[PDB]
């Protein structure tokens, strides 16, 4: 119950989030996603979020089958790698933008072994930014649970 | 107010969220067919409208040419492409400006200049030919844009039934763009 205790989830959040821009997980577009979010908006970043999950889960569900095809046609590879950097440039998940960078390096060139390895990149970058923003929102929901209130200018 | 046609939903909610803080009327849309039936309708009253190149439906730059010069508007080419090359395909398609991917909330602001360029004319439409167009901007970035005049726009392009107060109007309504290029 103790009032000590969303003391230290409040420092717990707010620590947590700087981690994640000095660390590189997310660049300075998430900070522009956090304000455009209000109280009139109040769930914009988390609804944001879960739309670019549900989109970006289905891109990577289609490479996955495109690739394994047994001849690769990469006008159905490569639209799917464009929006995914547009997707995950616009929420401000660097390294997923990037490897996607990369990933488009290789279609470009049709190269399917170097296509391969780039989409276990992006995944693996996807994967990472899912795991922090998930627990991001986690984070704050249980400051909520606790009885406390994140300030939200 | 504006109208914007994009298949990536993130990148549409995010743009409708920051065009709605700049106080713009805004309507969905993600397919070009779609996006275009929407325009074609008496009254729609759509001010810009804002699209992606990458369009699931249609070529996203044969639809600059639709909403440009088949229709007397201003569409405003959206692309998380940056290249050079993808830039000149949005003027030399009929698109009055441009917006990267991720959409600067500063390059939303800019965007209030072309409605308001356009709102300085139910009065006849100037429809201009995609190749007629493409022709216009082959003059002034081969004039410069800077040294670009109606006078020798007109007589570079060489088009018997061409005015120079089309090349006039023209010039007002692609000024910008031309200028950023270069």
């Amino acid at each position: 119950s103790n009032a000590m205790d969303l003391v230290q989830k409040q420092k717990s959040l707010q620590d947590y989030t700087k981690s994640l821009f000095l660390e590189g997980i997310l660049d300075s577009q998430f900070l522009q996603l956090q304000q455009l979010q209000d109280e009139s908006n109040p769930d914009f970043v988390s609804q944001v979020v879960t739309l670019f999950f549900q989109d970006s889960d289905r891109i990577l569900n289609d490479l996955s089958l495109s690739l394994d095809q047994q001849v690769v046609d990469f006008k159905k590879v490569d639209p799917h790698v464009h929006q995914l950097k547009g997707s995950s440039s616009s929420i401000g998940a660097q390294r997923v933008k990037n490897a996607c960078v990369v990933f488009r390096s290789f279609c470009e060139q049709q190269n399917v072994e170097a296509c391969h390895r780039c989409l276990q990149q992006v995944k693996q970058e996807y994967y990472l930014v899912k795991n922090r923003l998930e627990t991001l929102f986690k984070l704050e929901q249980q400051i909520v649970a606790s009885g406390g209130m994140i300030p939200a200018v | 107010r504006v109208l914007v046609v994009d298949d990536d939903p993130t990148c549409l909610m995010i743009l409708e969220r920051m065009l709605r803080t700049c106080l713009y009327e805004v309507t969905k849309c993600n397919r070009a067919e779609m996006a275009l039936s929407l325009l074609r309708k008496n009254k729609h009253g759509f001010d810009i409208v804002i699209s992606d190149v990458h369009m699931p439906d249609m070529d996203g730059f044969k639809l600059l040419e639709h909403v440009g010069l088949e229709m007397d508007l201003p569409v405003i080419m959206m692309s998380a492409d940056d290249s050079k090359s993808v830039v000149l395909k949005g003027v030399t398609h009929g698109a009055v400006d441009y917006l990267i991917k991720p959409v600067r909330m500063e390059a939303l602001k800019n965007i209030w200049q072309h409605v308001v360029r356009k709102r300085r004319s139910k009065k006849p439409r100037v429809v201009w030919s995609v190749e007629l167009h493409q022709q216009f901007v082959a003059a002034v970035n081969q004039l410069g844009v800077e040294k670009a005049v109606p006078k020798k726009i007109l007589e570079l392009m060489n088009v018997p039934g061409l005015t120079r107060e089309n090349v006039a109007s023209h010039l007002q309504k692609y000024r910008i763009y031309l200028r950023r290029l270069g």
